[PDB]
RNA sequence: AGCCAGGAUGUUGGCUUAGAAGCAGCCAUCAUUUAAAGAAAGCGUAAUAGCUCACUGGUCGAGUCGGCCUGCGCGGAAGA
């Protein structure tokens, strides 16, 4: 997690979980990846 | 959609309609039931027919869901999908000793935790343990708290996993 | 052995070019490459001569060896 | 493989007095306190694991400290500070700056300094010649500490295997040793190599590093590949593989004398130096004969860069052995 | 959307490289088989292999997939 006002998937192996206020960027193969909000 | 609007159910399996309360009644299992918010039931005891309670947008939400809710409760009462929950490591204890089981780590306290049925388990091995299904909800969230008393670790993939595999050698690169 | 080694066997280099096909070693001749094709045809599940034949010279053409007799 | 030169920076000067004295009796007054900072220098530590990759992370150099000033309610400002930087796995100190390697080691708990500071910002005293009134500065001079340092672990890890296709090195590091071996990450501007824990027998371990990802033996022209090969190649210490059981498929005899006289070829300083033979397949051997034929190539070399034994066996002085050409390859030049 | 597959065959095309042969770099990227099957996207492998898959038939069986402009909302959002 890291702390980020732009969201858009990195990766394929990102896929984009939306948690209302926050969205994620973690999928299966790389959750290696990963934002705090949105 | 197609499934939120798209329904059948024998007669070992029998319904006892609620507002969107689906009460189920049947064999191997009955009396269970699970809610909605937005769904009127619909009877018809060949699948039972969901949408909108009185004209909601949520309300297909909740009918694809009642729907498969429903369907669970028809697959639970024959038995759901847990069935195992599995571990991988060796040297730490997993077998079954009544309705406790234990786990290690090397751990100055004992570790465990009791079986209520719809999951009622025996193995004769540490490393697989053999549950029982039961209503896919219920047996899932029961599944979980099992697996969360040492989730996977993926320097080797040792910690119990859940009923699903969810291992990987997923390491650092290190040993 | 493959078509696509038997071909530079015949022709009688035994590396390609650097760019193959934009740039050629040598050259392969139709009949070195029927009878290739022939061999082949038995390890192909091709449904006729033909097949056989362009599916070889196909093999000859983009490892940089030019196909005519 | 990869050898790597650090920037590091300390900290640095301050940042003068933008100071009055302030009082609702009297008017304003001068500066009173002044700059801030000034900063450290460069150190090296020296460690067995690695076992936390920091060196795959890498984010682009050594970064360190700017100065202060203060103000309220009179103030200077403090100090910046040193950097210490580490390796996955031992280093070899040499500076760009001196260009020359200055302690020799990869031995570690060996840490060495590399010392400069005395950086200072501007305040309002450096303009006073006694008449001087400068009662607004925030100013600096200086920048902190800039050299480059030159680390080499001396590679793959410390030591590079490199053998030869009738090689096997990992299966006798494990043998010889009750040690596991490491994936190793290294500050590599290329592919991070497999790396294997050696017994040392004395409740210390080392660890010897092999071929890139796969092993290969570099004599067989591949590392894993001509870029690997190229990776596998740098290391300081060269290991030579040898079957010294009466197989090796390209004889003993024959492939010591080719693989000695290709490192001889390439730098015969890199036969006289502690570079090493080390003998293997000896899960093959007892070690009685083994050992016989080990030295008898290792003292025919006329040179220091003996014999190491690698693959367990027999208890002829051999255990004290093999942690002595590990420790020879530690000294490091 | 999903599901069954074919998933073949010259073939795992070649240079480079021991092996880089769809998928490091460099270039080919042709051709066959059938109602269908790409010298093959990614993962994975030095690279292939494999693994799955844009490729394409069958299946469930009817509407469905993205652009363009637009109203009004949302996250972004820390102080005694």
């Amino acid at each position: 997690m890291k702390v980020r006002a732009s969201v858009k998937k990195l990766c394929r192996n990102c896929k984009i979980v939306k948690r209302d206020g926050v969205i994620r960027v973690i999928c299966s193969a790389e959750p290696k990846h990963k934002q705090r909000q949105g | 959609s197609r499934v939120a609007k798209a329904p059948v159910v024998p007669a070992g399996v029998d319904v006892k309609i609620n507002g969107q309360v689906i009460t189920i009644k049947g064999k191997n299992g009955e009396l269970t039931r699970t809610l909605n918010d937005a769904v009127e039931v619909k009877h018809a005891d060949n699948t039972l027919t969901f949408g909108p309670r009185d004209g909601y947008a949520d309300g297909w939400a909740q009918a694809g869901t009642a729907r498969a809710l429903l369907n669970s409760m028809v697959i639970g009462v024959t038995e759901g999908f847990t069935k195992k929950l599995q571990l991988v490591g060796v040297g730490y204890r997993a077998a079954v000793k009544g309705n406790v089981i234990n786990l290690s780590l090397g751990f100055s306290h004992p570790v465990d935790h009791q079986l209520p049925a719809g999951i009622t388990a025996e193995c004769p091995t540490q490393t697989e343990i053999v549950l029982k299904g039961a209503d896919k909800q219920v047996i899932g969230q029961v599944a979980a708290d099992l697996r969360a008393y040492r989730r996977p670790e993926p320097y080797k993939g040792k910690g119990v996993r859940y009923a699903d595999e969810v291992v990987r050698t997923k390491e650092a690169k290190k040993k | 052995p493959p078509a696509a080694v038997l071909l530079k066997k015949a022709a009688g280099i035994k590396s390609g070019s650097g760019k193959p096909n934009k740039d050629k070693v040598g050259k392969i001749s139709r009949a070195q490459l029927q009878e290739i094709a022939q061999t082949k045809a038995a390890d192909m599940t091709g449904a006729d001569i033909e097949a056989m034949t362009r599916s070889i010279e196909g093999t000859a053409r983009s490892m940089g060896l030019v196909v005519e007799d | 493989v990869d050898e790597a030169s650090i920037l590091v920076v300390a900290g640095d000067g301050g940042n003068g007095c933008v100071s009055f004295r302030r009082e609702k009796y009297i008017p304003k007054g001068g500066p009173d306190g002044g700059d801030g900072g000034d900063g450290g220098d460069v150190w090296m530590e020296a460690d067995e694991n690695l076992n936390t990759l920091i060196d795959y992370r890498f984010e682009k150099s050594f970064r360190a400290e700017r100065g202060q000033n203060g103000a309220s309610r009179d103030c200077t400002g403090k100090r910046g500070k040193d950097v210490t930087i580490k390796v996955p796995v031992g280093t070899r100190v040499i500076d760009q700056g001196t260009g020359e390697t200055m302690g020799d080691m990869t031995k570690h708990g060996q840490r060495l300094l590399v010392a400069k500071g005395g950086w200072h910002g501007l305040g309002n005293t450096r303009f006073k010649s006694s008449v001087n009134r400068t009662p607004r500065q925030k100013t600096n001079g200086t920048p902190g500490d800039k050299r480059e340092l030159l680390l080499e672990l001396m590679l793959l890890a410390d030591v590079g295997m490199l053998g030869m296709p009738n090689a096997g090195k990992s299966t006798f590091i494990r043998a010889v040793s009750a040690a596991k071996p490491k994936v190793a990450d290294y500050p590599f501007t290329t592919l991070v190599p497999s790396l294997g824990v050696v017994r040392m027998d004395n409740e210390k371990s080392f660890v010897v590093a092999d071929i890139p990802g796969l092993i290969e033996g570099a004599a067989e022209g591949a590392g894993l590949g001509i870029r690997f090969l190229k990776h596998l190649e740098r290391c300081r210490v060269l290991l030579h593989l040898i079957d010294i059981d009466p197989i090796d498929g390209t004889d003993p005899v024959e492939n010591a004398r080719i693989i000695i006289s290709e490192l001889e070829k390439y730098s015969q300083d890199l036969a006289t130096k502690p570079r090493w033979l080390v003998f293997n397949k000896i899960d093959l051997l007892d070690k009685v004969e083994a050992e016989e034929k080990a030295k008898a190539i290792a003292e025919a070399l006329g040179w220091e860069d003996k014999y190491y034994l690698i693959s367990a066996a027999s208890g002829l002085g051999v255990k004290d052995l093999c942690w002595d050409v590990m420790t020879f390859i530690i000294e490091n030049p």
